[PDB]
């Protein structure tokens, strides 16, 4: 069904930053000369995704986590009611 | 033969209703208008007790308001110290499914029961320090729902077969049997002087039983759904009952009718446990919506709300001196709440 | 049969319940009012206790 | 850098263990994963440092 | 006191029509889900039909679908079962039952021997004469 | 003062070590609840699972397969009313619901019981393992033809065998059509409300079959794996 | 150019992860073996970034 | 045939054979009968009543 494919693709995307799948693209590349297209694209590719991997992981698994959101909502509501 | 008896019963029921209406001089809320409101009450969690594996189903305070007994569905019966949080005993129960637990006024014995229909009593007087099953009682066909201690030798027990029993510990046999319910008896409360006890069942009615005579005295029918909790007034001339209809009702023995109902439009969940305070002014009823509400017994106003539980508040207890209130939920946590100035 | 026995038991229970002494609501309520007023000063919940005598610090 | 890479592996291994294993021992596996994530990279850095020096 | 009264019944020729009335007092009719139960001579209780709080959801057992019509009236606090195309096998004692809990979709022990939230019921006999 | 507190703490820590050990075993085992009317052969299943050796009230049976322990609980001596004592079973791994597919007349009662269990407010996360017991009796009755299922379920006339069904080559097409119709009826209730919170696993079971334990083990493994995936918001 | 890209990306990750670590640590409900490894993974990202700086 | 179903029905107790065969009440298990040690006396009583 279309829904099953949608959930599988969504599940794959969320798990990708956690498992470091983006590392596999340029894993086996040996030392290439600096003045080269492959070297330039690799450095830009890795220095972008590697840097932002932590940001994506934090968003997905802590900020977007259902339990964290529910816990924050309860604490804020109780604090506001007490205040 | 059946018609002539049913019609007589209907005529009698009408007579009781007429008698109730005749004595309805006024309404409790009407005469409490000239009373200063209790006001907002803020209670903070002072002690958090953890260590139970499964959900907490019932608990009971001690006479000295120091040691409390808690029962969990995992098969553990832990005795906690409310002050230092230390655990004194951890009884591995034979049957994992446990629905109630009792603490003897003397503190020498502790009772429990559950789906096994067996009321197990353990003695803490052993010199060796090793707990053991002092006595086992097997006379109930339905599930064991509640049990209260009269003394070191007499215990009042409630079961799910519409029967309440008065066991003798030394002999291990039922002394008196109460058979006047048409639904499962959920819980019962003991009067301060241990002469009469009330029982609430699934038939939306509460019955008053005499321990000695063994015969029902008064029947109250004012609820719309199953009655889950019931508790005596501190003075003993009234009792409060909680039901699944999201309403608490106060019944007066002398008036033989309900006095005032505590209900809120926003609340639509059931009620699991209810208990009075030392003075009886407050009504702390544990609701099904993951929190407990403290009502004013005279103004029917929500004095305060205790929301510190992750699941339904299965049980609730108040100390004899009323210093603190312990609430147990299905999150395997026991919270002790005390007021602050 | 069981049905007739149950009906007779219910009738007997109702007969016993009816023949009891009942006190008027106002008189029965006054006792509760007096009890609450007399013991108001001895209720820690109604009257918060100073932290020095409070055992839950 | 190495510990971050292995902790990603630890998370992947931990998820694989949960799905494909019917029994778990938190007291043992949790400490084992922590040692593997932290201790092993240190060994590789230590041997590299020793070789370099 | 929760009490339900059933009206209508008696001898009905097969293939005729009949109406069943269930009057409820002592609780909020609108809030509680309703149900109908029947007991054939020498058999046990069997669930017949159910209607939700607002009547937007209705269901029937296989032996009655398309023959009986269940409706509820909140203002008048009554529940109805319209019966037509009666057959000789449908003779039984019909009970008006209430799902025990409010604001709930389930109700477990409606078809129980000692249910305390059902009416006395009435006798219906589809016998040709 | 100091001695008493030290003794109290030492005892408290002594209880803690016991509870930790109890926590290890409690989590290790999987709790199961067995349900069904007596027309279903629940008792026979109990005897079959008793092979794996490890007023009356509830009974417990312990069986181990592939080094994982199950505790199956059955309520023999209990009142007919069950809206109250069914709430304490909200932490069990799964509920095994046994149905006698060969009763027809009492089949609707099983559907209602399954409907109540499935839609219960507290049993919203407990999966139900549906065992259509003693299919042999159903097969024999269908071949005999004396009793027609069409009378009890008028829809059966307009029913077609599912394409995804996998009947045995040596079994009558009538038998598979009847049993799969019963499976579809139960699954209609399962899918009416249950979408992703909990799932139902239909199975065709015979009283003498010894494969029931393996089916339960596989069903429990799927439930645990699905729960773990849900914790990561992947399913 | 590469220096500015990863320095910016690492800085945002540190800020996001630090809020994440504080959130997980403070709430007692979130305390679980899964969350402990998450805290370990989140930390490892932090030490990786600060050391690079 | 299928004595297991009869044994299960007898153990369950919902259906009482006495209603269909009133003489079952005044029936005694034959002395010469040889029931299995691990089988309920009720099951042997019922099956031997049918056999008789």
């Amino acid at each position: 069904t279309r829904q099953q494919y949608r959930k599988l693709l969504k599940s794959t995307l969320v798990l990708m930053p956690l498992f470091g799948v983006h590392y596999i693209v340029f894993m086996a590349t040996p030392y290439t000369e600096v003045s080269g297209t492959l070297w330039q694209v690799q450095m830009h590719y890795e220095m972008l995704f590697n840097s932002f991997q932590g940001f994506f992981v934090a968003i997905i698994y802590c900020f977007c986590n259902g339990e964290v959101q529910a816990e924050i909502k309860k604490s804020w509501s109780r604090w506001t009611l007490a205040l | 033969e059946l018609d002539q008896l049913r019609q007589e019963a209907e005529q009698l029921k009408n007579q009781i209703r007429d008698a109730r209406k005749a004595c309805a001089d006024a309404t409790l809320s009407q005469i409490t208008n000239n009373i200063d409101p209790v006001g907002r009450i803020q209670m903070r969690t002072r002690r958090t007790l953890r260590g139970h594996l499964a959900k907490i189903y019932a608990m009971h305070w001690g006479t000295d308001s120091r040691l409390l007994v808690s029962a969990s569905q995992d098969g553990k019966l832990i005795i906690w110290d409310s002050y230092t949080t230390n655990k004194v005993h951890a009884i591995p129960l034979r049957s994992s499914w446990v629905m109630t637990c009792a603490y003897a006024p003397s503190g020498n014995y502790v009772a429990c029961g559950g789906l096994d229909n067996i009321c197990s009593i353990y003695n803490l007087k052993t010199r060796e320090g090793n707990v053991r099953v002092s006595r086992e009682l097997a006379g109930h066909t339905g599930y064991l729902s509640c049990c209260r201690f009269l003394d070191d030798n007499q215990i009042v027990t409630s079961s799910g077969d519409t029967t309440c029993a008065l066991w003798d510990i030394e002999t291990g046999q039922q002394t008196t049997t109460f058979t006047g319910h048409t639904g499962d008896v959920m819980s019962l409360s003991l009067a301060p002087d241990t002469r009469l006890f009330v029982s609430g069942a699934c038939d939306a009615s509460a019955k008053l039983w005499d321990v000695r005579e063994g015969m029902c005295r008064q029947t109250f029918t004012g609820h719309e759904s199953d009655i889950n909790a019931i508790c005596f007034f501190p003075n003993g001339n009234a009792f409060a009952t909680g039901s699944d209809d999201a309403t608490c009702r106060l019944f007066d023995l002398r008036a033989d009718q309900e006095l005032m109902t505590y209900s809120h439009d926003n609340i639509i969940c059931g009620i699991t446990s209810v208990s009075f305070s030392k003075s009886g002014r407050l009504l702390l009823a544990g609701y099904d919506d993951f929190n407990c509400n403290v009502w004013d017994a005279l103004k029917a106003d929500r004095a305060g709300v205790l929301a510190g539980h992750d699941n339904r508040v299965s049980c609730l207890g108040v100390t004899d001196d009323g210093m603190a209130v312990a609430t147990g939920s299905w999150d395997s946590f026991l919270k002790i709440w005390n007021g602050s100035s | 049969t069981a049905s007739i026995a149950q009906a007779r038991k219910l009738v007997e229970q109702l007969k016993m319940e009816a023949n009891i002494d009942r006190i008027k609501v106002s008189k029965a309520a006054a006792d509760l009012m007096a009890y609450c007023e007399a013991h108001a000063k001895e209720d820690p919940l109604l009257t918060p206790v100073p932290a020095s005598e409070n055992p839950f610090r | 850098l190495a510990t971050n890479y292995y902790w990603i592996l630890v998370e992947g291994l931990y998820l694989h263990s949960l799905i494909f294993m019917a029994f778990f021992s938190e007291k043992k596996y949790l400490w084992g994963f922590t040692v593997f994530g932290w201790g092993l990279p240190a060994v590789f850095v230590a041997v590299w440092v020793s070789v370099r020096a | 006191q929760v009490q339900l009264q059933e009206s209508g019944g008696g001898l009905v020729q097969p293939g005729g029509s009949l109406r069943l009335s269930c009057a409820a007092s002592g609780f909020t009719f609108s809030n509680y889900k309703m149900n109908w139960v029947r007991q054939a001579p020498g058999k046990g209780l069997e669930w017949v039909s159910d209607i939700s709080q607002s009547g937007a959801s209705i269901s029937y057992t296989g032996s009655v679908k398309g023959r009986f019509t269940i409706s509820r009236d909140n203002a008048k606090n009554t529940l109805y079962l319209q019966m037509n195309s009666l057959k000789p096998e449908d003779t039984a004692v019909y009970y008006c039952a209430r799902c025990p809990a409010p604001f709930t979709r389930d109700c477990f022990d409606v078809t129980s021997t000692t249910y305390a939230y059902r009416g006395q019921g009435t006798q219906v006999t589809v016998s040709s004469h | 003062l100091s001695a008493e507190d030290k003794a109290a703490v030492e005892r408290s820590k002594m209880i803690e070590k016991q509870l930790q050990k109890d926590k290890q075993v409690y989590r290790a085992t999987h709790r199961l609840l067995l349900l069904g009317a007596d027309n279903s052969g629940k008792s026979t299943i109990v005897k079959q699972m008793r092979i794996y050796h490890v007023t009356s009230g509830i009974f417990e049976t312990k069986f181990q397969v592939d080094k994982v322990n199950f505790h199956m609980f059955d309520v023999g001596a209990q009142r007919d009313e069950r809206r109250k004592w069914i709430q304490c079973f909200n932490d069990v791994t799964a509920i095994i619901f046994v149905v006698d597919s060969s009763d027809y007349n009492r089949l609707q009662e099983a559907l209602n019981d399954f409907k109540s269990i499935w839609n219960n407010r507290w049993l919203r996360t407990i999966s139900v393992i549906l065992f259509l017991n003693k299919q042999d009796l159903l097969a024999e009755k269908v071949l005999a033809g004396k009793s027609k299922i069409e009378d009890y379920f008028p829809e059966f006339a307009r029913y077609t065998t599912p394409e995804d069904a996998t009947p045995e080559p040596g079994e009558d097409p009538r038998v598979t059509r009847a049993k799969y119709f019963i499976r579809d009826e139960f699954l209609r209730i399962s899918t009416a409300s249950g979408d992703g919170r909990h799932y139902c696993y239909p199975h065709f079971t015979c009283s003498v079959d010894t494969e029931n334990a393996r089916r339960i083990f596989n069903d429990c493994r799927d439930i645990i794996q699905r729960m773990h995936l849900r914790q990561y918001e992947l399913l | 150019r590469l220096a500015m890209i990863y320095t910016v990306g690492y800085s945002v990750s540190l800020a996001s992860l630090t809020v994440a670590v504080l959130i997980l640590a403070y709430f007692r409900r979130l305390h679980c073996t899964r969350n402990y490894i998450h805290m370990h993974l989140f930390l490892s990202f932090m030490l990786r970034a600060v050391s690079i700086f």
